[PDB]
């Protein structure tokens, strides 16, 4: 990278100061458990996934970037009150299979 | 994308319900349901649209939303580590450009 | 011309399938990568 | 390239009473456009050890039997290499043929033969059969290759001082030297080495003893095809263009470790039917280039 | 009747629900072939039922 | 014989252990072929010398 | 020398009466065990369970 000096505002450059924080939080620690959640997935649910993406020949100077992380924390979906029936319906239109 | 978009759900309506206590002259008639009328007309109605399949035939008030969102479980993506950010930078009204 | 391409059995002879040559498979070599480059960089950001 | 011998997988006896080979579907098949130059994208990676290696190309436009993958798995533990010196294949793609495997041996359409799980969730973590074989030993371990070629084999020796200082390795598939064609060691039965014979005792002991008395018949032809193979790449691909020994040695323990190197391997993709397809072909050479006299003036 | 219905494993990919379900003692980890499934098997409320 | 090598293999190494066993059939033709081959032992005999 | 093995297909496998009638009339028919076998390991079993 190319660090310089530069000016901003102040509660502007709260922003980006939290927002490239976050890129140098993919690159570690963030691409490599997305991927890896997924293939302890597909290894139960018997969907092979691809990393067709992660491995043409320009993978060593790329920055990826991951809006979305896939370890969903699946105590917020069960937080919302009395969503009991909500989470029955969306599992069925989801992954319910279909076969005479 | 559901389990963070409650996130910032939760999020926009911990750091609302404040904002009577600390202007009593412009709040004098705001009840708690008004910034949950508020919240509901910025989310996406998609996710609103997930609730509404439990509580169309359950009852939920004002205070069973109180529970849902100082209840801690989030679920951190680029939304929600911006969103969070963004509400500590505009802290003081004065950065608002507002004043009495 | 050589002693090991002689075959005194009939088990080392079967159809032939396909062929490839010496200078087929550099320029295939190259039209793959590319390919593969080009590909998915029209997919995503 | 070269097909194998038809009468491999089927005898006759007496009028037309013929003996049926397992996989008498994926034998009579076609290659189309598309998965015949996935084949040369096998061969190109068998061809040149640590520079070009393979993954899965998982696309939703297709659509295959279920069982050409799980043979898939099969061939495809005893036709590449993940041993302790080298790779034919990435880290992703050694563990996609491992649930491939698994899938295999557990699908029984005789009798169940029972089975032991183990303690962990991994693939291939049982015990198999009545003399209970542990296939543990067949899931990609690449700081010692347990599953795959080079599993107790040498695989990289080194000799007599080559013209080129830089490269001076001898590539050994499956430790069958060039010389064993001409002047060979053992009989015609004993043909064998420690991956494929593991492949055979345990698949005996998994019930399938129809499909391990398949590819016991096609040992020769595999191993002629692995010494072809290694007369091509000490023989004829030797060149200043070939990479030194202490790239070619830092190639594995780099991939591992998932450090910056200025030689990062190739990655090609192959499909799944092709991994059938390359187990049936030979590539005997022919005539050798056509500027193979001319070659060292052009690299002067 | 006198059979083990939830079993608990290693970690599910979900951390929430890693219990499973197996209805009647069916241990199924394997691809059931249809023919050659449940040959020689039986439960403790079908054998008392017979 | 290309009945049963056509799917079994058979290398140099077979043919030398086929060769040397003992057993053979006698009949005119082998009578006279190992007489044939004891006369052609010296290699004038054949008219060709170095 | 030559030994014989039931065919895979399926419904016919299913079907219980050609099951039980093909099960007791190869244990009348065929020669497995003492001294030599004209059925597999494998289909000696299904020979039993039919």
């Amino acid at each position: 990278v190319d660090v310089f000096i530069g000016a901003c505002s102040e509660p502007v450059y709260r922003i980006y100061n939290r927002l490239q924080g976050y890129i140098e939080a993919v690159q570690l620690q963030e691409l490599r458990n997305s991927i890896g959640w997924l293939e302890r997935l597909g290894h139960r649910k018997r969907i092979t996934y691809s990393q067709e993406v992660l491995t043409d020949f320009r993978r060593q100077d790329t920055i990826w970037v991951l809006a979305l992380q896939l370890p969903v924390n699946p105590q917020v979906v069960w937080d919302v009150p009395r969503s009991s029936i909500a989470n029955l319906i969306m599992n069925i239109a989801t992954c319910l299979p279909t076969g005479e | 994308v559901y389990a963070s978009e409650l996130s910032v759900m939760k999020v926009d309506m911990r750091h609302l319900s404040l904002m009577q206590r600390r202007f009593p002259d412009v709040l004098i008639q705001a009840r708690p349901s008004h910034f949950w009328k508020a919240v509901l007309n910025d989310s996406p109605e998609a996710v609103k649209a997930v609730m509404n399949l439990s509580h169309s035939h359950n009852f939920i008030n004002i205070r069973d939303m109180m529970r849902w969102v100082m209840l801690p479980s989030l679920q951190p993506s680029l939304k929600l580590a911006l969103e969070e950010e963004a509400w500590a930078a505009a802290n003081d009204f004065e950065d608002l450009m507002l004043t009495d | 011309q050589r002693p090991e391409r002689i075959k005194t059995t009939p088990y080392l002879e079967g159809d032939v399938l396909s062929s490839d040559s010496g200078p087929l498979l550099s320029v295939f070599a190259l039209q793959e990568i590319m390919q593969k480059v080009r590909q998915v960089q029209a997919d995503y950001m | 390239y070269i097909a194998p011998n038809p009468r491999i997988s089927s005898i006759t006896l007496t009028q037309r009473i013929t003996t049926t080979g397992p996989f008498a579907i994926l034998t009579g098949s076609t290659p189309t456009a598309q998965q015949l130059n996935d084949v040369r994208k096998i061969y190109l990676a068998l061809m040149f050890p640590g520079q070009i290696i393979l993954d899965l190309k998982i696309d939703p436009g297709e659509r295959m039997d279920p069982a050409v993958r799980m043979v898939a798995g099969v061939v495809g533990h005893l036709l590449f290499t993940a041993g302790g010196r080298f790779t034919n294949l990435t880290q992703n793609m050694a563990r996609q043929l491992d649930i491939a495997l698994n899938d295999y041996l557990l699908y029984m359409y005789n009798t169940r033969v029972q089975v032991n799980y183990g303690p962990t969730g991994e693939p291939l973590d049982f015990q198999i059969g009545r003399n209970q074989y542990d296939c543990n030993v067949f899931r990609a371990d690449f700081a010692t290759g347990t599953g795959y070629n080079g599993w107790a084999t040498i695989d990289v020796e080194y000799r007599e001082p080559a013209p080129y200082v830089h490269a001076q390795r001898y590539i050994r598939y499956c430790g069958i030297d060039s010389r064993e064609l001409i002047n060979p060691t053992t009989y015609g039965i004993g043909m064998t080495y420690h991956c494929y014979n593991e492949m055979l005792r345990m698949l005996v002991a998994a019930g399938k003893d129809s499909e391990a008395a398949y590819f016991r018949s096609m040992l020769p032809f595999h191993m002629v095809r692995f010494a072809r193979i290694n007369q091509i790449i000490n023989e004829d691909l030797h060149s200043v263009f070939s990479l030194p020994d202490d790239m070619f040695n830092a190639l594995l323990p780099d991939l591992i470790a998932g450090a910056h190197q200025n030689a990062d391997p190739v990655v090609l993709d192959v499909s799944w039917i092709s991994l059938w397809f390359a187990f049936n072909r030979s590539f005997e050479p022919t005539h050798r280039n056509e500027m193979l006299e001319v070659a060292p003036l052009i690299e002067s």
